[PDB]
């Protein structure tokens, strides 16, 4: 969605505009997403909080993650690069359709 | 050729001074206090009415918000604190409404949902000053305007506060009129009942969406909101089957517009300043008779803490320059002491520059009260401070105020006040404004008495003149504080200092989608 | 009425094209009469004279 | 933000169906009899003409356009059947004259060129009706003109058609004049003889080319055309060598404009429709009695085959809603059904939306016979159909009119008919234009008649009847076949079902060379 | 000062002379013949008819013109002849239609009234014509229209010449339509049935009139013009007793008007021409071989026969100079011979000089056959006559037409011919208009065939050549006559010489109602 934002900001006149970002910031309070993915026949339900430092607090059930990443660019394969409560792992996203591949 | 090296504003604090220490501590304290109210204010009326409004199927109305902006944009909300204690024995949230600005669909809009979980969504008089600002604000910046529709009708036991005078629930008709008139798009989404009244507000816009069975427009399902409503009747122009539907619809509907945004301005590459915004809270504290140097401020939102000073060393009272905050060219006007004759001039002239080059205008209010001076020959200031006074109202380029400490008496008028409809108004946690500070009021009262008494000849002793003035010291502060302005709408928010920068980033990026118009000046007394 | 409303938004639109003064006399009736009359019929037709009202420029006095 | 997703009009069709199988057989034969007549007009007035003309070193018509429009672009020609059987016994292919829009250049431009193998390049009564017909297309765009001239005069024994009246061949003239006020560059090439009162033309434009030996200008070579019409009279501003060299200096000429196209519409990436476009044959087909799906039409021409349908449920018969073609932004009515008060009221509210967001508008024509339903109390039907009409013809943003189907009565009006000043009409090989339908005016020849002859006593026989009825019919039939309306210049031609995306295309494209003025309506008969 | 003692224009002629003598008998038996036939056409349909119609309780179509406009005012009628002997067996006196200029309660207005006892008041082609060319007269001169709505509907056996094209009955609406805009009032009175599509006229109309028993709407009583359409559908906008009460409405309606008359151009006082009018018979006659001088008409047609001449000397073949007609500024071009280079150049200068001060012209066109100069290097001509026609066509002021004498080929068109939009066109009795006068025609076609022959070698014998001629001439005068011209509408009227004066100072009266704009011309090809 990041890289979309950036997509379309490039084709605009007003290019440096804060609204451009996608921090998903608030006035005195923190966004949080309710975001729903399925894993095979099953439903999960992920509350993301778009933190300040542009980090993302996710909830899966009772247990909190850290999660912060990146996109780049390997020849034509576009690779995530992410740390999980610490851990760092890289791996190539593909978004096909409704369905999101992750090659490690 | 922009290669030129130049000189920055701003200094390093000195951390480890105590005075530093106690400024940050202070200010500290109110910012949590700032945010944690504002928590409890996000959730609206209460477990029991969130849980009935989950119930029948309706989204909440800020996850309502949360799913129309386009996905992860800021969104910039107004008047938080609307009806904060107003009202006597009622607690209502936010004015039983939520309004900002955010971006669908790459456009900027202004959002005017009601918060049925308050009140059923009546609205209280705040409630309908709070939407006129919105809608005023809509027009001033050319914002379309989308008002997610869930609400009760007006409260009765205050109908006179609501419905006659030119201010009150008509003029929201009014606005949405003159508003279509101009090609600033009205679209109305039904997402819960409309009562008698409120139905217009769904036939009033250019554009109109309902949910199919939630909704329900009557001068329940049956007569109004119906399918008779969406088909038979014909006041529905999109049929929704829930309240996420309806969002996904008026995303397409203003993706539709044909509207693209220009900008009247030259543009630069945005930097950050060079100073960090946290120590805002060190610098400027919350003691308002302790001074600070406002250049300490502007070095720490501006682009690279850039800051050229225009007439430095006259009327040094007052500070002006031009800057670049997100790249957008900025003429920043603020108070660093007493206002005096030179000063008045020198913004009078620097007015007229920006206007000129239209230029946007940025106002950082800081009033001095008057136990320095008691009157310094104050007929002096009458005739040049009306010269500001006439010319900023005349200016046309966009103007914000920011008020970041006292705000008293004419000073301001002079510096762009409520009254002078500067574009938006936000004021930081400390600040305070009235007719006149408190003490001077109270010497001002002290002195009637003491003579009238002399006059009689009874005697005014010290206690009983401290007696008097007791009781007038404490009203001025319950009416100055910060809290007290914002429940009414006399500013858009309280700020937190840090987030100065982003605020006025995203309001004058706002204010530029309307074409800067030619300003026309009044007679220059002399 | 639904008739009445679309009468006074045709007459408005007559006054503002040949920029005439507008005068209104405003005696609105209680409900006494009628308790709704299916007054949702109204609301469809009462604001496009509401919107015709409030756009004209010609001098208005009620 | 442009990264939703949406839904897509358009269904998949049984192919295997009988009926879709008939419809495209039938189809397929109108189309394969509309391309080998256009082949026999390719050829002009024959091979002894054509063979003469060559043997004087002068290039076909054709071959003239083809070499003055940019190498490989693509030639919209207008109105190909003008003079189709119009004259009892004289073929007339094309009118005597070709004209069509081309990019010369760089630059959308008209062309009108004389066919001298058609008569000499004689002026028939069509003649003058098919260029002003371009040079009203060309003014309403703001188009070059650029006149490819070789003509024999006016034919004599049809002059009270082509002389005295406005709409006469005086008129041509007119129009050069005042497009030449209007800074829409006039260019006039003389590669052949130009007769008495055709003179005008090379003088009336604002650059002029005259080819060496073959062009002559007079009100042959010493009296006009001459090296006396290029140097001693001055009437010439460029001197040619041959028909190619003047075709080079054409496009010299034309890049010295210093015209530069600006578009007032948002633009968007194009897509491709999701089904192929020769389905069309078997969803429509000939038989206009049968009814289909406009929605089907529309899914196979829009990119994407995206389109955002409004008032959906609310006067059905009536379709309308948003799409792109070609990445322009279009708003879409077309006729689902007989009209009612419904219908016209959705059209209007639908018509004033898109005026003011300045959407270019087009029409696809399909009215439906009377068959059905005799009189439905129409009274009703002509206070909402009125609406209309009056909102149709105030609407300033470009129009464009594609008949599909049957054009009868009122209904063409309220469609944006020719009467209304479409920027351009064109017609599938399937459809019918007249006042009323063939059958229903049998039927009131028939009642008048009856009832007529019952005041007499006389009987009217059931035979009696059907002896009127017969001929009623055929005439009706004989005029309104497509290629009796674009015999006449009723329409801009006869195109290709497959051909329309591209066709819609073309002419969008050209008409927004023209900037979109505001649209100022009538009083709506509320 | 005005005082100045100034030269008249005009001479005594000589009654006794035999020339004079003759001229006017000719003339005079012209004036009759039109004067008779006029009358013919003012009883429209017949006794039968007439009868008929009064015996309904309605008023004749003249009859409720004269009540309608202002007590004892003119009344200028358009097109008397228009349809006479236009159709083989049918007689449609004055096209079923009266169109004029009159004064309703002191405005100028265009009156449009269907005569029912024509045909039963159907619209014939040339009936649509002459409805549109009045719209045209009402929008370019700014006067109100009122249309007197009694009509049967579109004449069925000549459909395709009504309804489809864009000159066709749907231009009607969009006339309505357009003018209703530019706050032209339109207004409509139905004074008897309104059939299918009549019915939108009156809906069409910003105010409205319909009689209580004859008036019926419906796209019979019932159906349309019903107290239904007055109260239930709302249509009608009031309610009239009989066609006596329904123009005294429609007096009214016109009051409400809010329209005052402003006159750009100055004005001095009036004064009656210093020779008597009748004079013209013997002046002029009906012999065009002959020549005369064109300022003796323009002495007996201008206050106080002044005229300024300009250039007098140069170009002597083209009269231009200033005057005025009751009162107005005036510039008048008339012909006075061949045209020349320098009579068009000096044209061309003096009609710039009238738009410059935004002075009315008037043109007096008598153009010469080619009997006396076979061509006269006509090649010259060329090149300056299209100076003068772009000149006139580009000329902004309001200008009118009127046919004194010849009308042939580009010489028309120079002189401001019906092709370049004068406010108004009016022909003596004595006029012809043809591409080329009939006997050169004949010569032209004598020429072609006589060398044709030649290379076949069979001899054109002289007897052979008559027989090829005659025919020709024949065609020639009979398209050519007033009578032809006039049946069509090209012009607005065969006027009687005596009636000039009045003729052009109530037409040029209508149309300064309109304000005069500013003059743009082209590129001037010197």
């Amino acid at each position: 969605e990041k890289a979309m934002t950036d997509t379309f900001t490039l084709q605009a006149h007003d290019q440096f505009s804060p609204f451009s970002s996608s921090s998903g910031r608030r006035l005195n309070i923190s966004y949080t997403r309710n975001m729903t993915l399925k894993d095979g026949k099953n439903n999960v339900a992920i509350a993301v909080t778009y933190n300040h430092d542009g980090s993302y607090s996710m909830q899966i059930e009772d247990k909190t993650f850290q999660v912060l990443g990146n996109l780049y660019s390997e020849g034509d394969c576009t690779y995530l690069k992410c740390s999980v409560n610490g851990v760092a792992s890289k791996a190539k996203l593909i978004i096909l359709e409704n369905t999101i591949y992750l090659f490690s | 050729y922009h290669g030129d090296s130049v000189a920055s504003l701003g200094t390093q604090p000195d951390l480890g001074s105590a005075l530093y220490q106690e400024n940050y501590k202070q200010m500290k304290a109110l910012v949590n206090q700032l945010h944690e109210r504002v928590e409890h204010i996000k959730l609206g009326g209460g477990e029991k009415a969130r849980a009935l409004h989950i119930s029948r199927g309706k989204l909440l109305p800020r996850e309502r918000i949360d799913n129309l902006i386009d996905p992860g944009s800021p969104f910039l909300e107004l008047s938080q604190f609307a009806g904060y204690q107003l009202y006597d024995n009622e607690e209502v949230p936010g004015g039983g409404i939520i309004t900002g600005i955010g971006r669908v669909s790459g456009v900027e809009c202004m959002i005017i949902a009601n918060d049925a979980t308050v009140k059923g969504g009546a609205y209280y008089p705040v409630t309908v000053k709070k939407q006129l600002r919105a809608q005023e604000i809509a027009m001033q910046n050319r914002l379309p305007c989308i008002y997610l529709v869930d609400s009760g009708g007006a409260y009765l036991p205050r109908q006179a506060d609501v419905f006659p005078d030119r201010d009150h629930f008509g003029r929201t008709f009014y606005n949405q009129a003159i508003m279509s008139s101009k090609n600033i798009a009205q679209i109305a989404v039904v997402m819960g009942s409309c009562t008698a009244g409120g139905a217009y507000v769904p036939a009033m816009a250019d554009e109109n969406i309902i949910v199919r069975k939630q909704g329900t427009i009557f001068l329940a399902e049956d007569l109004g909101g119906a399918d008779l409503h969406c088909r038979k009747s014909g006041v529905s122009d999109h049929w929704a089957l829930d309240d996420h539907h309806a969002l996904h619809l008026t995303r397409k509907v203003v993706r539709n517009l044909n509207y693209q945004k220009k900008l009247d301005v030259t543009i630069e590459p945005s930097e950050e300043p060079l100073f960090p915004a946290d120590e805002l809270y060190g610098i400027v504290g919350a003691n308002l008779k302790r001074s600070f140097d406002v250049r300490e401020v502007i070095a720490r939102i501006v682009d690279g803490s850039r800051f050229t000073e225009f007439k430095a060393f006259y009327g040094d009272t007052l500070v002006t320059g031009f800057a670049r905050i997100f790249g957008y060219p900025v003429g920043i006007v603020g108070n660093n002491g007493v206002l005096f004759s030179e000063s008045a001039k020198k913004g009078t002239h620097f007015v007229q520059l920006c206007c000129q080059r239209n230029i946007p205008l940025l106002f950082l209010q800081n009033i001095t009260g008057f136990m320095v001076g008691r009157e310094y020959e104050a007929e002096g200031i009458a005739k040049d401070g009306a010269k500001m006074v006439a010319a900023v109202a005349c200016a046309q380029v966009p103007k914000i105020t920011l008020i970041i400490g006292g705000s008293y008496g004419a000073g301001n008028y002079g510096m762009c006040g409520r009254a002078y409809s500067p574009r938006f108004l936000y004021i930081w946690p400390n600040a305070r404004i009235s007719v006149m500070g408190g003490e001077q009021a109270a010497n001002v009262l002290a002195t009637i008495t003491k003579d009238q008494r002399a006059r009689e000849g009874k005697q005014f002793s010290s206690a009983d003149e401290a007696a008097l003035k007791e009781p007038i010291i404490k009203k001025f502060e319950e009416e100055g504080n910060p809290y007290y302005s914002s429940a009414r709408v006399w500013d858009d928010g309280i700020i937190d200092p840090a987030d100065t920068r982003l605020v006025l980033g995203l309001s004058f990026s706002a204010a530029l989608n309307a074409p800067i118009e030619k300003t026309d000046f009044g007679i220059f007394r002399m």
